[PDB]
RNA sequence: UUGACCUCAAAUCAGGUAGGAGUACCCGCUGAACUUAAGCAUAUCAAUAAGCGGAGGAAAAGAAACCAACCGGGAUUGCCUUAGUAACGGCGAGUGAAGCGGCAAAAGCUCAAAUUUGAAAUCUGGUACCUUCGGUGCCCGAGUUGUAAUUUGGAGAGGGCA
RNA sequence: UCUUUGUAAAGUGCCUUCGAAGAGUCGAGUUGUUUGGGAAUGCAGCUCUAAGUGGGUGGUAAAUUCCAUCUAAAGCUAAAU
RNA sequence: CGGACCAAGGAGUCUAACGUCUAUGCGAGUGUUUGGGUGUAAAACCCAUACGCGUAAUGAAAGUGAACGUAGGUUGGGGCC
């Protein structure tokens, strides 16, 4: 976004000419590899299923999401991991479920 | 490449196999001494990342600490000062018990340098850490320049002084404006802080 | 130095300038700001007034680079403009050949109005300026636009 | 030294022993056992005020404080009267300010050096000097500052050329540069008057 | 303790500072210390100019940005451009510097000239052959002074338009500090047709 | 029965190494109280003294999981400033940084995560010799639960093309 | 001098496949200490315990939505002091 | 109350931050001495960039920000015409 050539507002600063020059090829640590993902996959399968999850698979189809979430929070940080792990358990069990 | 399959297996810690595997060793670990030594370690894949070669020269052993606050070594727990010192219990011992670990363990190994430790197991009364040594004056360390640093006569007994990663993260020692009391150590910014600099011509 | 204080003129006289009866003690008032509530209460209230409460809301990590705003006023405008070409430039006051003045090169944030630039036009560069300094620039010819 | 009459663990005796509540050594049987410590009144104790080093040696000035200063010294030795009350031989200079030629900068020997000096009518303040002599009155004369004498004249250059090692042994002369110009030199004891011998090109550089 | 009129004096002495005075009597020791210390610099790596060459940047913050300084070491993107490796610019004295990134023209313009001004007025000496008789320049900085750039010639025409330039902040101030409320307005407004 | 492997021993085995001193400075741990608050309990003293452990000519830190909100800077350290400031505090006594700016000094990098797999290519020790702060030849071991080369995120690897 | 030293190393331009990056660790709760750090700056104990276009930070807690900036939980390193 | 007597030692000092007053230099600027160059060498001399304080205040803050006039009128006002 450009600027405005002024000292305050929304693009407050001076107009330059940028670049947008080559990526860093960090930015991109937690990007998911192929080898990783393959990785990751085979040891949730050998390493069968955490005893929160456990619980949480079972909140989640019988005790509505929403308590689950609020479980999976006190389990891990926060509702930003909580989230992540609520998906997760969702994504687990409709590949437990289909096929 | 087995140490990529081996990372991840072993961040479960919560899994079965893993969890059985813990009550195994749990109880080998108390059967043997408090500080032993292992033959090879028990995470490979946590050693090679941590600095160990499979190279004769590189010791591992195996330590247990009691976990738990930090008593303070009053008589009949009486603290003959003002009331906000009176506390005996639920004090914090302020290096971990890794940094614990790695002292005691270079105490007794007193001919090694200290070159890392990490947690392979825990119950209720230990914590157990395997630590990584070196011979700094076996040959194979000596020569192979790549670590030939830690038989430098500054890194004996890094461990004692904070300088492996426990320590390092026990004294603060980061980047950041949330540890702007240890950036370069706790006292030396406390030295530099509270010197009253004076010039020859006064400013 | 030494010499030219009192301690070599009360030498010989007995409290060297402290009083017989007062006895000049350690600390007899507190030490410090000490009592500036119970027994200092009269000069923290007659001389140092505000000094005691919570006025204000706090601001958590300041850096007075957020605050930089030093004010150049008009009359102190005609400084920036060096005494080489400033009579150049007072006389044959030309629209066409206006001296810009870089305020914030010297660094002045904002341009204050008080007053009485002379009826020159004038190119003022502002990062922030009041509504009078803009009418008097408005009122000699000039114009005022804006860099950051 | 900030442990100066306090190595000592001296304690004080209280009252009822008939003495004064002094701190005293304690222990027995030495000489020092009862002895006062830990004041000024006492020997062996510290001095009152120990002398710290951060107290202000170095006194900041103005830096146009002190080409005032200067400008003033400078201008001083052109004055006839303040050379000749501060205490100079120039009684039989022909002209204040004294003013050589260049070739005096060039000097490489120190005989040709003294005979310049002479030449150019600074004998009589070179005798006043190296016939006061004289040792130094008190408790200076061991701390390397044994031997007192006057300040003779001073010999501005511009450029160096070997004027300052061939002025180096000749007592009471001082050599200075003219980018320089030493109040120190210029006006010894805050005494106006040095007498300066400048050369051509100093007092060309001086403009 | 508090008496007269006088003005609250904070002084912070109440610990035990005279343990920890340090006076700088070697103020003049260090200064002749560190000019010997780079003329035995210099006598060790002779002939090259005993510092690296930096770039110009631009120093950030608002109070400073009217400024431009002499950076830790040029991009990446800025030596390459010049044409020579980075490694090879490490050594032949180009402070380089690898998370530096450039997204300014005339920065980056500035900084490659620099490299272009350093490239033509150094010499690389053979590691072979007879090495030429040159002169040591002991100031890299003084040899490359940095200059501020460009920004407008010293006097211009008038452009009075009446665009009254105080409200042209006053409502840049106000509608950066309303967007967020008209734009939950124009959001509201929206989905209740 | 005989050979291993794994683990644990032993030996006045072969070769090594650690202790203790000093401790001014440095790295941590532990840790007060007098004091001040005109009392005193939080606070202050002070994240100090004492104690304990550990180094060197420096030590530590050190090439960002940084600062910033700028037209962005760019390892760490130190000095002048920031600043007795933002902030903390029976918001009392008092305590109290950091970014920027200028300067000194400036130096950058290395592993783990990849199969060399058309050849463990690596290393310690012994023995013999020589041109000995070591090298070569041979042998026994270590090592495939991974030692070498190649890569360290600024990138880098594989596959052609010149 | 080179039968030691070119069935050698290093860099540079395309295009494509990619791009592995550190776990009782981050983080959360609580406790104690510490900090200028104030819904908690750092450290430590205990309990829970991550993720991979992820994670940390952006000095008011929380939710939602972006943006910016780095790449932790492995390691060495002279000088200015 | 202290003092038998005598000799020596012996008690408002130094620093940081300032307040009033005075002196000096410069004066809308001022301050070289963090540092650099130079030097006869801890002296002296010279120097750039910043920064400090001042030239603008006010509000808790967002912010805003000092000529109607011969910079106003009245009264007194040294001195001058």
């Amino acid at each position: 976004t450009v600027k405005t050539g002024i000292a305050i507002g929304l693009n407050k600063g001076k107009k330059v000419t940028s670049m947008t020059p080559a990526p860093k090829i960090s930015y991109k640590k937690g990007a998911a590899s192929n080898r990783t993902k393959f990785v990751r996959s085979l040891v949730r399968e050998i390493a069968g299923l955490s005893p929160y999850e456990r619980r949480l698979i079972d909140l989640i189809r019988n005790s509505g999401e929403k308590r689950a979430r609020k479980v999976a929070k006190k389990r891990l940080g926060s509702f930003t991991r909580a989230k992540a792990k609520v998906e997760e358990m969702n994504n687990i069990i409709a590949a437990s479920r289909r096929h | 490449g087995a140490y990529k399959y081996l990372e991840e297996l072993q961040r479960k810690k919560q899994s079965d196999v893993l969890r059985f595997l813990q009550r195994v060793r749990v109880w080998e670990y108390r059967q043997k001494n408090v500080i032993h030594r292992a033959a090879r370690p028990t995470r490979p894949d946590k050693a090679r990342r941590l600095g160990y070669k499979a190279k004769q020269g590189f010791v591992i052993y195996r330590v247990r600490v009691r976990r738990g606050n930090r008593k303070r070594p009053v008589p009949k727990g009486a603290t003959y000062g003002k009331p906000t010192n009176q506390g005996v219990n639920e004090l914090k011992y302020q290096r971990s018990l890794r940094a614990t670990a790695e002292e005691r363990v270079g105490r007794r190994a007193a001919n090694l340098r200290v070159l890392n430790s990490y947690w392979v197991n825990q119950d209720s009364t230990y914590k157990y850490f395997e630590v990584i040594l070196v011979d700094p004056q076996h040959k194979a360390i000596r020569r192979d320049a790549r670590y030939n640093w830690i038989c430098d006569p500054v890194h004996k007994h890094r461990e004692a002084r904070g300088l492996t990663a426990t320590g390092k993260k026990s004294r603060g020692i980061n980047k950041g404006h949330k540890f702007n009391n240890t950036k370069a150590g706790r006292r030396k910014t406390w030295k530099r802080q509270n010197t009253l600099s004076l010039w020859r011509y006064r400013k | 130095p030494s010499r030219f204080t009192k301690t070599r003129k009360h030498r010989g006289h007995v409290s060297a300038g402290k009083g017989r009866i007062g006895k000049h003690r350690k600390h007899p008032g507190g030490r410090g700001m000490a009592g500036g509530q119970h027994h200092h209460r009269i000069n923290m209230d007659k001389y140092h007034p505000g000094y005691f409460g919570k006025v204000g809301m706090r601001y958590f990590h300041k850096q007075q680079a957020h605050f930089w705003k030093p004010v150049l006023n008009l009359d102190k405008l005609w400084t920036l403009i060096p005494e080489d070409k400033r009579d150049q430039y007072l006389k044959s006051a030309s629209k066409e050949t206006a001296p810009v003045i870089d305020t914030l090169a010297a660094g002045y944030g904002k341009i204050l109005g008080k007053g009485r630039i002379p009826n020159v036009p004038v190119i003022v560069k502002a990062r922030f300026v009041s509504k009078l300094a803009e009418e008097k620039i408005r009122a000699a010819g000039g114009v005022v636009e804006l860099i950051a | 030294s900030e442990k100066a009459g306090h190595q000592t663990s001296a304690e004080s005796w209280g009252t009822g022993r008939a003495v004064a509540r002094i701190p005293r050594v304690g222990g027995g049987g030495t000489g020092r056992s009862g002895q006062g410590a830990f004041g000024n009144m006492c020997r062996g104790g510290r001095m009152f005020a120990p002398t710290k080093t951060w107290r202000k040696w170095n006194v900041k000035v103005n830096h146009n404080e002190k080409r005032y200063a200067t400008a003033s010294a400078i201008a001083a030795t052109a004055v006839a009267s303040l050379v000749l009350a501060r205490g100079h031989r120039v009684e039989k200079i022909p002209e204040i300010p004294l003013v050589v030629s260049t070739d005096l900068e060039s000097i490489q020997k120190t005989k040709e050096a003294v005979a310049a000096l002479k030449a150019v009518g600074a004998h009589s303040d070179l005798l006043k000097v190296l016939k006061s002599k004289k040792l130094r009155a008190g408790k200076g004369k061991y701390r390397n500052r044994r031997w007192t004498q006057r300040r003779g004249p001073l010999v501005v250059y511009a450029e160096d050329n070997g004027i300052v090692k061939a002025l180096r042994n000749v007592p009471g002369v001082e050599t200075a540069n003219v980018a320089s110009l030493n109040l120190l030199q210029l006006a010894p004891g805050a005494h106006l008057g040095r007498f300066v011998i400048w050369t051509e090109a100093a007092f060309t550089k001086l403009d | 303790a508090i008496s007269k009129n006088l003005p609250i004096l904070k002084n912070h002495f109440r610990k035990h500072w005279q343990e920890r005075v340090k006076v700088h009597f070697d103020q003049a020791g260090k200064k002749v210390s560190r000019r010997n210390a780079r003329a035995t610099r210099a006598a060790k790596i002779a002939p090259r100019p005993l510092d690296l060459l930096r770039p110009v940047v631009r120093a950030p913050t608002v109070k400073y940005n009217r400024k431009v300084r002499a950076g830790r070491g040029f991009t990446l993107a800025e030596v390459k451009a010049a044409g020579l490796t980075a490694a090879y610019a490490r050594t032949i004295g180009i402070a380089v510097d690898h998370r530096r990134q450039n997204r300014n023209q005339e920065i980056f313009d500035a900084n490659v000239q620099r490299l272009k001004e350093y490239q033509s007025k150094i010499i690389v000496f053979p590691r072979n052959g007879k090495a030429p008789e040159a002169e040591q320049v002991l100031s890299a900085a003084a040899t490359f002074p940095i200059a501020q750039p460009a920004t407008d010639v010293e006097a211009r025409a008038v452009q009075d338009n009446g665009e009254s330039a105080f409200r042209t902040l006053r409502l840049a101030r106000s509608e950066k500090k309303f967007r967020g409320i008209r734009e939950k307005r124009a959001r509201e407004k929206a989905e209740a047709e």
